RNA sequence: AUUUAGUUGGGCACUCUAGCGAGACUGCCGGUGACAAACCGGAGGAAGGUGGGGAUGACGUCAAAUCAUCAUGCCCCUUAUGACCUGGGCUACACACGUGCUACAAUGGGAAGUACAACGAGUCGCUAGACCGCGAGGUCAUGCAAAUCUCUUAAAGCUUCUCUCAGUUCGGAUUGCAGGCUGCAACUCGCCUGCAUGAAGCCGGAAUCGCUAGUAAUCGCGGAUCAGCACGCCGCGGUGAA
């Protein structure tokens, strides 16, 4: 009701532990939050040939990971919203919400 | 009533079983045993569990299988009734391990090389 | 016979189909990643100091 | 296929008018690859260039539907 | 001899053996078996003369000749007598567009 | 290959006949992966079978095997800078192997329209010491015992 | 229960999503072996003998390659070997060699109807639906900054007819005509459609290449660079050998 919010980031450490605080934060003033709902992870992959001027049997490639959670919020408090914008940190993962 | 269950994997392709006291037949997506199953002669492939357990019927089968090609979804049909018939009766699974048809197929498409034509194929090189 | 050839590319284009793109740091002309304007070569340095963000190394 | 009509440019048309009820002039130099034909150009007497020669060339009405690109041959295979 | 141009056989059916001259291809075939309203018949051409004057008739009503083929001379007889660039390289058998030949002779020529 | 002898992979019966010498003739016949059709034209040739003199559908193939499968064959085992090939007695399995490769991969050249004819009659064939793939055995044996003499020592 | 329809009521049961965890180590038994390392079988299990792959490349060799990614010892140029613009060229062809794509047809071509994947991409980017066109496509427009909307309903597949061994309804190069699309502009020099054309080619000597199982062989799909252009490259999945 009236707020869902997203997680996307590089590292699940630092996304499990951001959503247990939040979830910690979530129910403080309100009631019924749902948990960390996963998401499919979308990755690239790249390539680059190991050499400067010749050798193209011989390469090289990388890869983007871009981890992604998901946490919704049912028939919320008004406190909570005032809560959460005195809430800001970590800087690693970026949120995402809606009303 | 109660039902049975069961599931099956092979080669990307994954089924749930659901196994029925019925009369002895198949239905897949919703569709009858050979309109979503193709003239290809896997009836006995998949009625070999059937061979070893509970000979022939009868017992009609709900499965929902999807992904794949047609005769990987195919093979894993026969592990989850496998699955099943260890699940009614704990005396066919010495019947089963004489027979397998319990083991999982690990063996999938195998990683490519950057630098070869395909996973194992090297490209043709002239010695003069 | 690049020191004026960069300046060239820093120009609004004479007409569309002329702003190509190159490196930013170097000047390389082919192969060069448009999500990171970076040549492949720079890039290989510069990713194995952990100072572009994202990439690790890949096997599966 | 061009299919929104002939393309002429507007820097190739400032050379010369007047002579369309007199007997034509002779230097039309030029660049001579973009534009085409279309009937209004017909009995001229072009220098198309070449890369490196204005070549001159004149015309006859049935020369009429390529560009001015057939007549700068940029091989010179002799 | 046969009914119209040259050499119409039997022994095929009538979209087959009408192929066989200078001007059809198979939607002029499709199309001429269509106006008239008939049929593959059979895997032996066995038509009645109704229906081989009709299908003569409408092959009449288009450029299938033997002067197609001078047609065709006339079209490039048009193209490499201008100048012409593209006569030069039409008898060397190179397209209008260009292919960049250095061992693409052996389509026509032959050059080994 | 080099160090020691390698496994041989027994295979799967039948769908239908539950033979794993009927499953190996499909996959003798089997080209870039298409089992079913060949599958389905070597039931086509059991059909053509079970009609044209009928007899057994399986003791045809066992006769097709009788006339064509080998009993011997020349190696070229050398010692010393030599050329004596000594006629040798073949594995079992490379003796089927050989078998089938006379009745399938030689009814190549039959030749006719219809086509599975280089098929189902070729085979119905070799069961009464016809088609040249007995003949062929006939003249590999021929030239087996050449040097029976200076070579049956090793 | 409903609705075309998991849609809408509902559940997290199965599946899936992915965090934390368990699981395969000669772990037990039998033979061989100096009793030792180890070798051969058996039970259990999802896999048993480093389960299957990947990343990971010592001392050193070849004055191997690179000033044309970059930095640079030394030497040379400087109203010019430096700079701006137009047009051309690196795409030529008497020839020889290397690498790939398509065929020499009956396990096939042509016509009709009929199913199942995986990876990834998307804001001036992918297009739902509708109308018209022989088509490349054209117009109005709806969703989409994403497990939701699109690319996208995959090809080999399956069932009926067909052709009847031919240089052939195989083959599909070459050439005229008519077009479509992005580009300010397709002559030199883009791709694609349609009509008319229809060549070699019936499995290729000497010789030579790759590969020990989801491999080889065949079949499609996606991405990078990109207005536009891929038989190349990188990656995935289907059928599946001796
Ligand atoms: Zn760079």
């Amino acid at each position: 009701q009236k707020i869902r919010i997203r997680l996307k980031a590089y590292e699940h450490r630092i996304l499990d532990q951001s959503a247990d605080k939040i979830v910690e934060t979530a129910k403080r003033t309100g009631a019924d939050v749902s948990g960390p709902i996963p998401l499919p992870t979308e990755r690239s992959l790249y390539t680059v040939i190991r050499a400067t001027h010749k050798y193209k049997d011989s390469r090289e490639q990388f890869e983007m990971r871009t981890h992604k959670r998901l946490i919704d919020i049912v028939n919320p408090t008004p406190k909570t919203v005032d809560a959460l914008m005195k809430l800001d940190l970590p800087s690693g993962v970026n949120i995402e919400i809606k009303l | 009533q109660v039902q049975y269950s069961g599931t099956g994997r092979r080669k990307n392709a994954v089924a749930r079983v659901r196994l029925v006291p019925g009369t002895g037949k198949i239905t897949v997506n919703k569709k009858d045993v050979e309109e979503y199953i193709p003239h290809a002669d896997l009836r006995e492939v998949i009625n070999q569990p059937f061979g070893v357990t509970e000979t022939k019927g009868a017992y009609d089968v709900i499965v929902n299988v999807n992904g794949g090609g047609y005769a990987g979804q195919s093979g894993a049909i026969r592990h989850g009734i496998a699955r099943a018939l260890l699940q009614v009766d704990p005396d066919f699974r010495s019947a089963l391990k004489r027979a397998g048809l319990l083991t999982r197929d690990a063996r999938m498409v195998e990683r490519k090389k950057p630098g070869l034509k395909k996973a194992r194929k090297a490209s043709q090189f002239s010695k003069r | 016979a690049k020191k004026s050839m960069i300046a060239k590319n820093k120009r609004p284009a004479k007409h569309s189909t002329q702003a190509y793109t190159r490196c930013e740091r170097c000047g390389r002309p082919h192969s060069v990643y448009r999500k990171f304007h970076l040549c492949r070569i720079c890039f290989r340095e510069l990713a194995y100091k952990g100072q572009i963000p994202g990439v690790k190394k890949a096997s599966w | 296929s061009l299919k929104k009509g002939p393309f002429v440019d507007d820097h190739l048309m400032k050379k010369v008018e007047a002579q369309q009820g007199a007997e034509k002039k002779k230097v039309i130099k030029t660049w001579s690859r973009r534009s085409t034909i279309f009937p209004s150009f017909v009995g001229f007497t072009i220098a198309v260039y070449d890369g490196r020669k204005h070549v001159p060339v004149y015309i006859q009405e049935d020369m009429v539907g390529h560009k001015l690109g057939e007549f700068a041959p940029t091989r010179t295979y002799r | 001899a046969r009914i119209a141009g040259v050499d119409i056989p039997r022994d095929k059916r009538v979209v087959v053996s009408l192929t066989y001259i200078y001007g059809i291809g198979n939607t002029t075939a499709k199309k001429v078996l269509a106006n008239v309203g008939v049929s593959e018949d059979v895997r032996v051409r066995d038509l009645t003369n109704e229906q081989t004057d009709a299908i003569r008739a409408e092959i009449d009503k288009l450029k299938v000749e033997g002067d197609l083929r001078r047609e065709v001379n006339l079209n490039i007889k048009r193209l490499m007598e201008i100048g012409s660039y593209r006569g030069i390289r039409h008898r060397r058998g190179l397209p209008t567009r260009g292919q960049n030949t250095k061992n693409n002779a052996r389509t026509r020529k032959g050059p080994t | 290959p080099r160090k020691g002898p390698v496994a041989k992979r027994d295979v799967l019966p039948d769908p239908i006949y539950n033979s794993k010498l009927v499953t190996r003739l499909i996959n003798r016949v089997m080209v870039d992966g298409k089992r079913g059709i060949a599958a389905n034209i070597i039931y086509n040739s059991f059909d053509i079978i079970k009609e044209s003199t009928g007899n057994d559908p399986l003791e045809v193939f066992e006769q097709a095997m009788k006339n064509v499968m080998p009993v011997l064959e020349v190696k070229a085992r050398r010692v010393g800078g030599s050329n004596y090939q000594v006629p040798v007695e073949v594995r079992p399995e490379r003796r089927t192997t050989l078998g089938l490769r006379w009745v399938v991969n030689y009814a190549r050249l039959r030749g006719e329209h219809t086509m599975e004819e280089r098929l189902a009659k070729e085979i119905m064939d070799a069961a009464n010491n016809t088609g040249a793939s007995v003949k062929k055995r006939e003249d590999t044996h021929k030239m087996a015992d050449a040097n029976r003499a200076f070579a049956h020592y090793r």
